[PDB]
């Protein structure tokens, strides 16, 4: 194997997305929706932790670097069940389902190639097995806030108030817990450096939870403007 | 190659500088001089590299600098410890690597002695095997780090020699041994053979004769 | 582990680097003969993006390494005796966008004996003397280390120098064992020196006498 063995609360009015709907509307519409409260407990994280899932999840970032490059969603993370798994390269968005053998602290290892001139990423240090693969998504790469909800075997993506769709997945799983998946290197510059010295910057990331509420959608011609629950 | 002195020495808690000159190819263009010290029998351990930097562990009494094509490693208060072997190193334009030729680094522990030489000619029993050696014995240094040449009347010599290392007597003093393989008709050729030992920039010489 | 080779054939020195992985590392290779200094063989160089060779050594010497296994070889061709030596892997830096470059050797290396010799005794010739007077015994081109060597059955022990060995380029080794006596006891005194080469299961005595 390759594993390696390494709160503050807030509140904003934000976490609106398209209503789950594709229709075109100008005017008010009223939805029961999955939606996140406007004044709720939001948690800052420093990083890492594995949170659960609930019904959706408030996320977002300010990260300035490439350090967080994407989640991992499952019941259980192991080679029991099927986990979900989304990377970010620099080119490419990367979503996987299969039997992950997750490391207790996974992390995208990024190393030197001295034969390519180039810095490069491995997934080991994510998971040690990876078998039974289901879904395979390549596209190109994802403030960065999202939301994540996971209905009637889909995945669903929103991202950027007013979220737009970024994709919806057929996944077809069982989803409870995430965490979210960071990005460390190491290099050898000094006769005294340590293997075991994975670093990168600081990262931070609000977490909120969805709820079942009522809310109100005013559209004008495309995007909708306000919005209103009480 | 990148020339430093044969041998230095000092007294504890005094200060010492080891030099290395290297040429326009490499301590002149580039940063990259590492020093290395060698106690017997054991790997060079990384002392300086990129000229002033220490590794971890490393002793802030062991300092680098560079000036010109010169890149010299000091070492303030002398421990007895630090006796060993220093090698100097740096890249070259041709993108290798060069050593240095070491320098024997003794701290002082006792008075400095001049080597005893004996010089043996030939036995009658060796000549009738149609074979010659001149053996020169070196005993009684202090420190440890000598140099031997030998003379075919006023001419230097160097094929048929063997020089061992010096190794440390029993008293604390070192000795070391030179052999020249010579021919029967070589060695009653000449007049004589010198072996020529220096030590402390003084030289001891030895003279023997087939008459 | 240590290789003992005849001249002419090859040989393969491995050493398996952990922590870093060898992709993200430079291997070099030093060399250090018994009693001389060090050789630098051939390096990763980060501005170049491979191993260059020291030009002494291009075309006899090869470098590979087994990303697999994390363990880099380096093979030796055609070698002679010079090439009897300790031999060094060392790790470096990789990244030439860094302005760091240098090498810290790994393990303690790898013994590499190259010799054509075979088990022989020694020929022992006496060494005549000339206050005091020096006498001894030259044991002379015996394989391998090493001889014992002892005065008058062991009773004499005072002023016994034995010289370590010198390696010469037959392969052979000789080295010398001298004894300071009272040059008032020469002519009455008998020394013997007793040689003992228990790899060759050889005893030589020897009566050392005035010439």
């Amino acid at each position: 194997s390759q594993c390696v063995n390494l709160a503050y609360t807030n509140s904003f009015t934000r976490g609106v997305y398209y209503p789950d709907k594709v229709f075109r509307s100008s005017v008010l519409h009223s939805t029961q929706d999955l939606f996140l409260p406007f004044f709720s407990n939001v948690t800052w994280f420093h990083a890492n932790p594995v949170l659960p899932f609930n019904d959706g999840v408030y996320f977002a970032s300010t990260e300035k670097s490439n350090i967080i490059r994407g989640w991992i969603f499952g019941t259980t993370l192991d080679s029991k069940t099927q986990s979900l798994l989304i990377v970010n390269n620099a080119t490419n968005v990367v979503i996987k389902v299969c039997e992950f053998q997750f490391c207790n602290d996974p992390f995208l290892g990024v190393y030197y190639h001295k034969n390519n001139k180039s810095w490069m990423e491995s997934e080991f240090r994510v998971y040690s097995s990876a078998n039974n693969c289901t879904f395979e998504y390549v596209s190109q790469p994802f403030l960065r806030e999202f939301v994540f909800k996971n209905i009637d075997g889909y995945f669903k993506i929103y991202s950027k108030s007013a979220l737009e769709p970024l994709v919806d997945l057929p996944i077809g799983i069982n989803i409870t817990r995430f965490q979210t998946l960071l990005a460390l290197h190491r290099s050898y510059l000094t006769p005294g450096d340590s293997s075991s010295g994975w670093t990168a910057g600081a990262a931070a990331y609000y977490v909120g939870y969805l709820q079942p509420r009522t809310f109100l959608l005013k559209y004008n011609e495309n995007g909708t403007i306000t919005d209103a629950v009480d | 190659a990148l020339t430093q002195p044969a041998s230095v020495s000092g007294s504890p808690g005094q200060s010492i500088t080891i030099s290395c000159t290297g040429t326009s190819s490499d301590v002149g263009s580039y940063n990259y001089v590492s020093w290395y010290q060698q106690h017997p029998g054991k790997a060079p351990k990384l002392m300086i590299y990129d000229v002033t930097k220490r590794p971890s562990g490393v002793p802030d009494r062991f300092s680098g600098s560079k000036s010109g094509n010169t890149a010299s490693l000091t070492i303030s208060g002398l421990q007895a410890e630090d006796e060993a072997d220093y090698y100097c190193s740096s890249y070259t334009s041709s993108s290798t690597w060069v050593f240095g030729g070491g320098t024997k680094l003794t701290v002082l522990g006792q008075p400095k002695a001049a080597p005893s030489v004996t010089l043996f000619p030939p036995s009658s029993e060796e000549l009738q095997a149609n074979k010659a050696t001149l053996v020169c014995l070196i005993s009684d240094f202090y420190p440890g780090a000598v140099t031997v040449a030998w003379k075919a009347d006023s001419s230097p010599v160097k094929a048929g020699v063997e020089t061992t290392t010096p190794s440390k007597q029993s008293n604390n003093k070192y000795a070391a041994s030179s052999y020249l393989s010579l021919t029967p008709e070589q060695w009653k050729s000449h007049k004589s053979y010198s072996c020529q030992v220096t030590h402390e920039g003084s030289t001891v010489e030895k003279t023997v004769a087939p008459t | 582990g240590a290789e003992v080779k005849k001249p002419g054939a090859s040989v393969k020195v491995s050493c398996k680097v952990s922590g870093y992985t060898l992709i993200e590392i430079s291997i070099h290779w030093v060399r250090q003969a018994p009693g001389k200094g060090l050789e630098w063989m051939g390096g990763f160089d980060p501005e170049a993006g491979e191993t260059i060779y020291a030009q002494k050594f291009q075309g006899r010497v090869t470098m590979t390494e087994d990303t697999s296994t994390d363990t880099a070889y380096m093979e030796v061709s055609s070698l002679r005796s010079e090439d009897t030596a300790v031999y060094y892997c060392a790790t470096g830096p990789a990244i030439a966008a860094a302005e760091t470059n240098w090498f810290d050797l790994w393990g303690q290396g790898t013994l590499v004996t190259v010799s054509s010799a075979s088990t022989k005794g020694p020929s022992v010739f006496p060494l005549a003397p000339s206050g005091t007077a020096a006498l001894g015994c030259l044991v002379k081109d015996y394989f391998p280390e090493p001889v014992t060597v002892s005065w008058n059955s062991g009773a004499l022990t005072s002023g016994v120098h034995t010289f370590p060995a010198v390696l010469q380029s037959s392969g052979l080794y000789s080295l010398s064992s001298v004894v300071t006596v009272p040059s008032s006891s020469l002519g009455t005194q008998t020394y013997i020196c007793n040689v003992n080469h228990k790899p060759s299961n050889t005893k030589v005595d020897k009566k050392v006498e005035p010439k």
